[PDB]
């Protein structure tokens, strides 16, 4: 009753990911302790709350894939726009080759010379 | 047999293209894996070369890569 | 005469079309939900009794309403008059008018009901539950009188279709107000028979499509206020066009009509216990099953299944933001956390984790295992992502930049491509031929493919059904044995896979088998048993060989999945593999005569033989939820001595939460998977002969209750059907004796040969065409309603000749030819799959050769039939590969040497079934 | 990476199609193609021993085809009238000559 208790292949192998997913946990709560998770979280009935609002209220940067401009213009259409009851601000649109993309060349006659699916990052305003 | 030699072709000429890091560039690798998988699907040995001297020009644009 | 039209207007729409006068009208099939003590089922019968008048709208125009005046003895036209008498004031109920004609030289009375549709709700169910695009009149003169559709919409083609043409959801989803409207009148028709004393059976075929009620022929008056319905059979029959047809929908509206905006529900909800029993109290009052919203209080895997079909319903009206992992803030050594104490799942409800340490003191390996795969870290710290390239859920992204992954084209094997062209291959006007390439793929490839999932739709199954459908299933599966096993006997070959989400940053599968103690193995076991650990998928694109330039994907599912499912079932999936004889036939290698085995046993001893096969289309993509926890649970039925209820329920939610509705890695983001297999997790190939038996044992049930039980002239088989629909809609029991009866019914007259998602049918035919068991017909009718999914007859067989096998199975044909005074089936491949396989190469043997001669060998192998092949250029194949294998030996430089053809030969005979 | 490259030729010149041949002789000669030749084509033309023996008129024999010329610029940059070309007064036409047609 030994390699019940112990490893096999410790060797400074079981040390190695143990301190990878400890300081991939402390550089993800680095970037997340901040208080829209307070006052999120501390308006529930009993601190608990479903996942899929956590980043819907709480997260300060958005990325809107477009695949098309007739999807662009009814969507992040100017450099402020609207999404889950938020106010957006646009920076920095990319394209699929990670190149910068103007906001001043995204119209129906450039259409084709852009390689279409946009990234658009904005910042949550206030 | 002269379908199986185009699509034999095809597949290696797609792979000289690709080692030649044209898949750094999304709409051009985008036209040349349609022009690859429409040979390779294609039933007709004529638009199979249609679709080769389309695809072999993808590779001779680039004003220079080997033709000694 | 003209006076009879006169009598049945009476004093409602004067305007009647005369459409009858004698006992006529009576040209047409009706569906009917009978049961008595002579037949019983609900199948297509002639109803000849009616006279039914047509009214006609002003202006002349005819309008969907008739006069249904039926000729009665004088008994029963008193008893329904009474008992009309008593239910009159209740709104959900037609009028009808009693009268007395003198025909001859007798006052013969007359039941005129008023102002009924043309069709009822049993016309509809059957239309929608016995598909078939040949004869669907039925369906069309509904969908275009009620304003679902148009006339030429069914010009488009494929219309019936729901892969392609998907508008049919929104044509059929303009029923929905309608069926809700006949959902209400049954519940306003129970409460005036309760509240009357009137006990009966409520039947479909007795309401029509507006909602209102009649035939009062069956019902008996009782003390008022006793009164008990009986809607055992109603609701379960309508159950499954409930999902269908979208009833629900105006639920989420205001103040539950269509014409008003959403209800804004609050964010950080997520409970909904009291809007899902108001739901059931609401549609299903009189259902008198107990309904648990959260499947935690259910009592056994049957009251599991039972209420998540309910569940399944109910949650389409509730917000999908508030469906998944429920998180909390906990505290280590004072550094807060998010992490996941909880799950809401849409078929299991809420479901509250047991061990949650708030306030923590250290993280040990096992709680940073857990911690590191929770999603709830992963996406509460990434950026907010709307993705507009697809439809399904997206959560977050977890970078500043999507990745874009493509697939590399094949490697030209351009010596084996010479030397098969010097041969004499590929010449002009061949049979055997290039066919199977490697198609490259674009960027838009790993999300364009993760979009098919749109093809899984929230279905409710006829629950009636599916709980005897479970048990002849488990009958199938019980010559097995499994159980919990210890982490010190679990034995993991292939220790370099994937490891999942974010454990793929460290390692493959050996580094978590070397890092984690026996002790720690189970303590997380033991854990998950306890609680819920919701894990991330990584979706990879795959690269192999294929004759569709499709985009072929691969999962890999975290590692703190894939070591609790190893011991939760390696034991029955190593008892399932390792058994020769059976109908799930995995894990029997084809070789030293088993193809022949495999074969003589489907044969059994089926009296008028023809053989079957089918697919279903988009199966991993469109398997439904309640088919995939239906299959789990009959998988851990094994567990009866080792887990009590509570554990194998919190191990069932941990195979829900992880491998059905799991969050799913795709590019660099996270998008919610609603359902369907992994092709990343050992079970699936089980999970689906489970799902494949389930659908081969409705579609029985279905050919043996829809047909006239006044024509089988099989007494035994009346019987049989007649048990049958009393063991289905009444009898909540489970009757074992008649469950054995079953069975063997089947295994007599319909023996199957199941692999995941692959199945070859022996049948007698003779019962086929009277309609006793299941034709291709009824498996495209159960497809249709239960898997949303359309099943054309060019991709299912049928050989009438034994002595040529199945068509296909596990992508191999089957040849009957010599060994020896013994007649043997062989199985041989496609040969163009061959030559490309041999041809077109993955760069990992383009640089060793003895890689190389262990990939020509094993093709050489699995090419050694065709040599039996009555077509030469198959014979050729094989003789091509050995001259290769043989050049590429002496390249390098008796029944064992792979460069002679007796090596190959031996393989095939069962004489020498050494490995 | 050599290797796969003189693969890939071989394999061209065997399979002997008229039009392939045509174009690798054009890019073998220094008449390149800029885009992927459309089944809207512009070409560079090195010089007029080049230009001559392929471009007739406004007729453009490539990939064993026709085009009609639709614009032809030459190195500097400015639209250039195609009936200049000359075999004496050749020299101030700049000699890269880009140039655009349509498929007939
Ligand atoms: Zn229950
Ligand atoms: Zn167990």
């Amino acid at each position: 009753m030994t390699q019940m208790y112990k490893q096999a292949r410790s060797e400074d192998k079981r040390a190695k990911v143990t301190s990878a997913m400890q300081t991939m946990l402390f550089t993800m709560l680095r970037k997340l302790d901040n208080d829209a998770l307070n006052n999120i979280i501390n308006n529930a009935r009993d601190g608990c709350v479903p996942l899929n609002i956590i980043p819907l209220t709480t997260a300060a940067k958005l990325m809107v894939v477009i695949p098309d401009y007739n999807t662009y213009k009814n969507t992040c259409d100017g450099t402020t726009f609207t999404y889950a009851s938020a106010l957006w601000e646009i920076q920095q649109v990319v394209d699929a080759d990670s190149k910068i993309v103007q906001l001043s060349e995204i119209s129906m006659d450039n259409s084709p010379n852009l390689a279409w699916p946009l990234i658009v990052t904005a910042l949550r305003a206030n | 047999s002269k379908m199986s030699d185009v699509k034999c072709t095809s597949v290696v000429l797609l792979s000289v293209l690709q080692q030649l890091r044209v898949e750094s560039s999304s709409k051009l690798w985008a036209q040349c894996v349609q022009l690859h998988n429409d040979i390779l699907l294609a039933k007709d040995t004529t638009e199979a070369f249609e679709k080769m001297v389309s695809l072999l020009s993808v590779l001779l644009s680039m004003q220079g890569a080997v033709d000694i | 005469a003209q006076s009879f039209l006169n009598r049945v207007c009476g004093v409602s729409a004067a305007r009647l079309t005369p459409c009858g006068t004698g006992t006529s009208t009576d040209v047409v099939y009706r569906a009917f939900d009978i049961y008595n003590d002579k037949v019983a089922g609900f199948a297509k019968f002639l109803k000849t009794n009616c006279c039914r008048f047509q009214e006609k709208d002003e202006d002349d125009n005819l309008i969907d309403s008739y006069f249904v005046v039926k000729r009665h003895t004088f008994s029963n036209y008193q008893h329904e008059e009474t008992i009309y008498n008593l239910l009159k004031d209740c709104p959900a109920v037609a009028k009808h008018d009693f009268f007395k004609f003198r025909i001859d030289g007798d006052m013969v009375p007359h039941i005129s009901r008023q102002r009924l549709t043309k069709y009822t709700m049993a016309d509809l169910v059957y239309a929608l539950r016995h598909f078939d695009e040949g004869n669907c009149d039925t369906l069309k003169e509904i969908l275009v009188t009620y304003n679902c559709c148009d006339d030429d919409y069914f010009n488009k083609k494929d219309w019936y279709d729901f892969v392609e043409n998907p508008d049919i959801l929104r044509v059929y989803a303009n029923l929905g107000e309608r069926v809700r409207q006949a959902l209400l009148k049954t519940v306003q028709f129970c409460d005036a028979m309760r509240n009357a004393g009137i006990v009966g059976v409520l039947t479909l075929d007795n309401q029509d499509l507006n909602g209102n009620w009649y035939d009062f022929g069956d019902f008996i008056q009782t003390t008022p206020g006793s009164g008990v319905p009986v809607v055992d059979s109603y609701y379960s029959l309508l159950m499954p066009i409930l999902t269908l047809t979208r009833a629900l929908t105006a639920e989420s509206h205001v103040d539950t009509d269509l014409t008003k905006p959403y209800i804004k529900w609050d964010l950080l909800k997520y409970d909904f216990t009291e809007e899902r029993l108001k739901l059931f109290d609401r549609y299903f009052k009189y259902w008198d099953q107990t309904y648990h919203p959260n499947c935690v209080n259910c009592l056994d895997d049957r009251c599991i299944l039972h209420c998540a079909n309910f569940n399944v319903l109910f949650s389409t009206v509730f917000p999908p933001t508030s469906f998944g992992p429920l998180v909390r803030k906990i505290f280590v050594d004072g550094v807060p956390f998010v992490v996941s104490t909880g799950y809401h799942f849409r078929e299991l409800g809420v479901v509250h984790n047991q061990d949650v340490n708030l306030h923590s003191s250290r993280l040990s390996f096992k709680e940073l295992l857990v911690y590191a795969a929770d999603p709830a870290m992963h996406a509460a710290s990434g950026n907010l992502l709307l993705d507009k390239r697809t439809t399904c859920f997206s959560v977050a992204a977890l970078t500043n930049n999507v990745a874009f992954q493509t697939v590399k084209p094949g490697n030209f094997n351009k010596d084996f491509y010479d030397f098969a062209v010097s041969k004499g291959f590929f010449k002009e006007g061949s049979s055997v031929e290039l066919k199977h390439f490697f198609f490259a793929q674009d960027g838009n490839a790993a999300i364009s493919d993760y979009d098919y999932y749109r093809y899984n739709l929230p279905t409710m199954c006829d629950i009636r059904q599916l709980l005897f459908v479970v048990e002849v299933v488990d009958k199938y599966f019980d010559c097995y044995d499994g159980g919990c096993i210890n982490a010190n006997q679990v034995i993991v070959n292939n220790l370099d896979k994937s490891a999942g989400f974010p454990f793929n940053k460290w390692g493959k599968a050996r580094l978590y088998y070397d890092s984690m103690s026996y002790e720690d193995q189970d303590a997380l076991f033991a854990y998950t048993k306890r609680n819920v650990i919701p894990t991330i998928t990584q979706m990879n694109l795959k690269y192999a060989i294929s004759a569709k330039n499709r985009a072929r994907t691969v999962a890999g599912v975290s590692i703190c999945s894939t070591m609790t499912n190893r011991q939760f079932h390696q034991k029955l999936l190593k008892s399932i593999a390792a058994t020769r004889g059976a109908t799930v036939v995995i894990g029997t290698s084809k070789f030293y005569g088993g193809w022949h085995n495999m074969l003589k046993t489907v044969y059994s001893d089926v009296e008028n033989p023809h053989l079957m096969g089918w697919d279903y289309p988009k199966c991993d993509r469109a398997m439904p939820n309640m088919l995939r926890i239906m299959a789990s649970l009959v998988l851990a039925r094994k567990h009866t001595t080792c887990c009590s209820l509570s554990h194998r329920f919190y191990r069932l939610a941990n195979e829900c939460a992880q491998v059905l509705s799991e969050m799913v890695m795709c590019g660099g983001s996270l998008y919610v998977k609603p359902g369907g297999t992994s092709s990343g997790d050992a079970t699936t190939a089980y999970a689906n002969s489970v799902f494949n038996i389930c659908q081969a044992v409705t579609a029985n049930v279905n050919a043996l209750l829809s047909t006239d039980g006044n024509k089988i002239a099989d007494k035994y088989v009346r019987n049989l059907q007649h048990r049958l629909y009393e063991c289905l809609y009444r009898n909540r029991d489970v009757d074992t004796d008649f469950v054995n009866e079953f069975y063997a019914y089947l295994r007599k007259h319909f023996s199957m040969m199941i692999l995941s998602d692959d199945a070859v049918v022996c049948f007698n035919s003779t019962y086929a065409s009277q309609g006793l068991v299941a034709s291709i017909k009824n498996f495209k009718s159960v497809l249709y309603y239960q898997n949303n999914v359309f099943m054309s007859e060019a991709k299912c067989w049928t050989e009438t000749d034994l002595t040529k096998g199945p068509h296909e199975f596990c992508s191999q044909h089957t040849m009957l030819v010599k060994q020896g005074d013994d007649y043997v089936y062989l199985p041989y491949p496609d040969p163009s799959r061959i030559l490309g396989a041999g041809c077109f190469v993955d760069d990992i043997v383009k640089t060793d050769g003895t890689l190389m001669i262990e990939r020509f060998v094993s093709l050489a192998i699995d090419a050694y039939p065709l040599t039996k092949h009555p077509n030469q250029e198959y014979a050729d194949v094989f003789h091509l590969y050995l001259q290769y294998i043989r050049k590429l030996h002496d390249e390098l430089t008796n029944t064992s040497r792979y460069w002679e053809p007796e090596f190959y030969e031996a393989m095939y005979t069962p004489h020498t079934v050494l490995q």
